[PDB]
RNA sequence: UAGAAAGCGACGCGGCUUUUUGAUUCUUCGAUGUCGGCUCUUCCUAGCAUGGCCAUGCAGCCGUGGCGAAGUGUUGGAUUGUUCACCCACUAACAGGGAACGUGAGCUGGGUUUAGACCGUCGUGAGACAGGUUAGUUUUAUCCUACUGUCCAAACAGUUGAAGGGAGUGUGGAUUAGUACGAAAGGAAACCCACACGUGACCUCUGGUGCAGCGGGUGUGCGGAAGUGCAACUGCCAUGCUACGUCUCCUCAAGCAUAGCUGGAAGCCUCUAAGCUAGAAAUGAGUCCUGACUCUGGAAGACGGCCGGGAAGACGACCCGUAGUUAA
RNA sequence: CCUCGUCAUUUAAAUGGUGACGCGCAUGAAUGGAAUGACGAGAUUCCCACUGUCCCUACAUGUAGACUAGCGAACCCAUUU
RNA sequence: GAGCCUCUAGUGGAUGUUUUACACAUGUAAGGGAAUUCGGCAAAAUGGAUGCGUAACUUCGGGAGAAGUAUUGGUUCAAUUG
RNA sequence: CCUUGUUGCUGUGAAGGCUGGCGAAAGCCAGCUGGAGGCGGCAAGCCGUAUUGAUCUGCAAAUCAUUGGCGUAAGCAGGGUA
């Protein structure tokens, strides 16, 4: 539900996968916005447990802030979505994969993607949920 | 049912094992197990590893294409 | 004063005292309600548990609401259990009457021919008997007692069970001379008709496809793997303390306040773990089969046996009839199990759905498996 | 916006609580270890969320005031020794408290409060300062009782069920539907599917571990090679154990608040004075774990040790075998 | 003292650190005042590398410990718990 | 005359059992990398020799091994210390 | 205070000296030789920072492990004397 600042109005179904992204770490930025390194500080929809760190993996939306990249962009907080992990997923089909790098792609309130274009892999099940994505990504896997 | 072939090893894979590695250039290759992943990894040059049949096959010890 | 945040209990106190389990083989202790207007059947069975594999299915399960024109079908891979069923033979039977005090036995009757693998369970140690056990019960079928038996029976009972015994012969890894007795009940018409059922059957034999059929849901009745004694990071789930503890980090820190000056019950303490009695309800029957005829699915063209290469780690081959199940049971491989019919039907939509196979692992345990024949290795390999 | 009373409620008046700080000195000075945090359990209600309802200045959405209810929840961080405070992020929501200001033979030792030393202010001085600063030893259960499991009281085989325990909670998406309702702007209400936290099990798969097994090299020993010691390094990896893996979790009955039916008192009226109907995440049962006293059966021998194993194990105990698909 | 002083910088967030300012409860000149180099098991803040400190624990080794032969104490004690 | 291995010369006993939990000395770990805590306490990481290349400030002596980077085994040869 | 014992391996490279170049002079720049210092890294030793580790009915009425500080010198030590 949108709350405080940054609100999210575009709710979608989790998947189960294991998840390698968690409060601290710190990940590559994959479209062409001028961003390129972000620091995780959030992740939405986690209601929490005593002395559990936050964590997310595929298609997840995050909260982080803006490492490096052009000064017009630096030390803001942002919203992003979760392309791809190091650590290893399954399919309910049973087939697994891993990827060399993990990256996020950043988006608007709405939804909307903020860039034109997207380097490298991203994972098939995403593009289910978030169809934007399917147009302007490198390969699917 | 298989679920491929692996790229180092030249072995078939059976449905339900192995996993697939994709890089940032954007391909993805399919290994049997860690040991075959972690040599490439380490760039041991396949035809080296005698019980692979990219070796068998290079040493002409089976027949091949 | 309150503690400074909240958080939820570790363990569950349902399962409070854990005591370890008495013996080995579990009595199915509650039955599903008769019903007069069935024929006459039975509730329950044994089983033996011999080990895991996985299978493929086909499914199109999806949401009423779903929007989707396609008929979209999909293939997943699930873990399943394999359980070893050959047929129990019917050797007497019990009447109960209904009191204030609950069920009470009034009499039991026996065939009048009893087998070696079941008077073996009567005597203590095996290998040191006068076999002097049933040798006079015979003449009470001369003499009209066996006549005035059931006569008694049939006046004067609410609840009706046979005695069955299992046939441990055929299953040589087990290395068991005695058999294994259970008491089962029979629901379906009126006593008499649950009499005259019973006693055309003394002495033969009925097979699993008698009690149960594919798709259908059963409870699983069994004792858990054993493991000692334990402390309780292990027994109840509790978080290790501060790295530079002295006096050890793996306890509970405060087992109580000043008042009452007492240890309550439900603080976490070490002890035994494993061994308990646990039942599992409405696992699914994916299969039913017999280890020695050879089988195919609609899409795998290849006939073979339930049987790996190189058979179950420390059991080999499956030999009589055999069923399988969704997930995984209690206990390591070679344990007696009870099944019974479920307690009561499921509304859940995943427990409801139809299965269709298309492909089963058969490929050995032992080490990575890589062939799913002999013929495959032989081709793979020279000559 | 009319109007005491939807919501408020001046000036005055009566109570309850012990969670704040005072007031007093009854108990302990041949000693009851003193602040905060960590860990873990239980209780209270003056109800923050979640369920059922009543009023409204209740169109709808969002709210506000009240009633029965304590089953399940109430988080991750930055500065600070802090309890407290104040900000950032998430959330259905981030309510308030008690148990010797719960908890040091459970830990920790940052603060305070022995002996060293610096600064400011006071003192002729030795020295003072609920002013600031830095360094400063955390002992012992083998007794009794509680608590957790284990054996005996209770021959062997099959059972019974007195009594005790108890468990599932919440979020989202789709559909109803851009519908009702509203001038417009906006904008609701089952069934099905995905997930998180909690509970109980399991190794088919995938991570992890390397005791058994196979290989490699460095320094130096056994005349060389082969087989190898010591110092230790290193690649792979059976069985097993494990989670970062896989499976798991609803149905009756009596009825709270309330809203109703029939109906007198009191020819009318009226949910109540008799009687009846619908009714909550609450209560009591069943399915789930433990198993008191019992009940039914076989037979002149039965049972224990000793010997060998494990699927079981601290020791007992449990599951099994002894002239055989027995062991080597 | 008031006091977690005000303004800037460092963080997502600063009872902290550094830079400024000054009617300074109660700074200050051999009761020695001020600005640096080289050297401290001295006190304090930040960054890079690194990691079982932590999320969240799992498996394995040696030595004790349990059971057994030989040997064999003490603290403490109105005691009926 | 470091640590590690050998020659001369010298050396040893509270018994059996594969042995749970909790300890005390040690190893290894997916993804993340100080989120832990008063506080990076403990651990990990760096490490010898050869070459290239080295800042502010300074009492001109130093800072300085600053920092930052590359090379290294066996064999068979040339050349004579490079 | 009197008489004695006890310095092994390595780094850096002051004063003084010899060649070559530059300069009208004064004196500047290279390469080599030399080996100073309560100067650096270590050994034998002397000490006592941390783990607030082990032990606390101890091996011990102050010990043990790993980790640390100095080690060509206002350093450490035996006997005689005050």
């Amino acid at each position: 539900p949108g709350k405080g600042k940054q609100p999210l109005d575009a709710i979608k179904n989790r998947y189960g996968f294991t998840r390698g992204i968690q409060v601290g770490t710190v990940l590559a930025c994959a479209d062409n916005s001028g961003a390129k390194m972000l620091k995780t500080i959030g992740v939405k929809g986690v209601s929490g447990r005593l002395n559990r760190l936050p964590a997310a993996g595929p298609g997840d939306v995050i909260v982080a802030s803006v490492v490096k990249g052009r000064s017009d962009m630096r030390k803001k907080i942002v919203l992003a979505v979760i392309i791809r992990q190091k650590q290893m997923i399954r399919r309910k089909d049973g087939v697994r994969l891993q990827f060399e790098e993990s990256a996020a792609v950043i988006i608007s309130n709405k939804g909307d993607l903020k860039g034109t274009q997207i380097s490298g892999p991203v994972l098939r099940e995403v593009c289910d949920i978030w169809p934007k994505i399917s147009s302007q990504a490198g390969s699917i896997y | 049912f298989y679920e491929g072939t692996c790229v180092y090893s030249g072995y078939p894979v059976p449905r339900g094992k192995g996993t697939y590695f994709v890089s940032l250039d954007d391909k993805s290759s399919l290994f049997f197990s860690s040991k075959y992943k972690n040599f490439s990894d380490k760039k041991i040059k396949a035809k080296r590893v005698k019980q692979t049949l990219m070796s068998k096959q290079f040493c002409g010890k089976v027949e091949s294409v | 004063s309150c503690r400074n945040y909240s958080a939820p209990r570790h363990g569950s106190l349902a399962y409070c005292p854990k005591k370890r389990a008495k013996t080995t083989k579990p009595a199915i202790k509650s039955f599903p309600k008769d019903d007069a207007s069935k024929p006459v059947h039975l509730t329950g069975y044994l089983a033996y548990k011999v080990g895991m594999t996985h299978v493929v299915r086909l499914s199109t399960r999806r949401s009423k609401t779903e929007r989707v024109l396609k008929e979209t079908q999909k293939e997943v891979l699930d873990a399943v259990t394999i359980l070893e069923v050959p047929a129990m033979r019917i050797f007497g039977m019990v009447g109960y009457k209904s009191t204030v005090n609950g069920l009470k036995a009034i009499k039991t009757v026996y065939a009048e021919h009893l087998d070696e693998q079941v008077l073996a369970r009567l005597r203590k140690r095996n290998s040191r008997s006068s076999k002097l056990m049933f040798k006079l019960y015979p003449q009470k079928y001369e003499n009209g007692d066996i006549k005035r038996d059931y006569e008694l029976l049939k006046r004067e009972s609410d609840v009706v069970r046979v005695l069955a015994h299992t046939q441990v012969s055929k299953i040589p890894s087990l290395n068991l001379k005695k058999a294994h007795i259970l008491e089962i009940q029979l629901n379906g018409g009126t006593i008499e008709e649950k009499i005259e059922w019973a006693i055309e059957r003394l002495e033969k034999e009925i097979p699993v496809s008698e009690v149960f059929s594919q798709q259908d849901l059963i409870d699983v009745i069994g004792v858990t793997k054993g493991k000692g004694k334990e402390g309780t990071t292990k027994r109840f789930g509790t978080t290790i303390l501060q790295h530079k503890s002295r006096k050890g980090k793996r306890k509970v820190a405060c087992i109580g306040a000043w008042h009452p000056a007492n240890v309550r019950r439900t603080v976490a303490r070490a002890g035994q773990l494993g061994f308990h009695r646990r039942t599992a309800q409405n696992k699914k029957i994916y299969m039913m089969g017999n280890g020695k005829t050879p089988f195919s699915t609609e899409y795998d063209l290849t006939s073979k046996t339930i049987n790996p290469m190189g058979g179950f780690l420390r059991y080999g081959n499956v030999k009589s009839d055999f069923i399988m199940v969704k997930g995984g049971i209690q206990g390591p491989s070679k344990r007696v199990l009870a099944l019974r019919k479920a307690f009561a039907p499921s509304n859940l939509g995943k427990d409801n759905e139809e299965i269709v196979l298309k492909f089963v692992d058969a490929s050995s345990k032992k080490g990575y498996g890589r062939f799913q024949t002999t013929e495959e290795k032989k081709a793979y390999f020279g000559i």
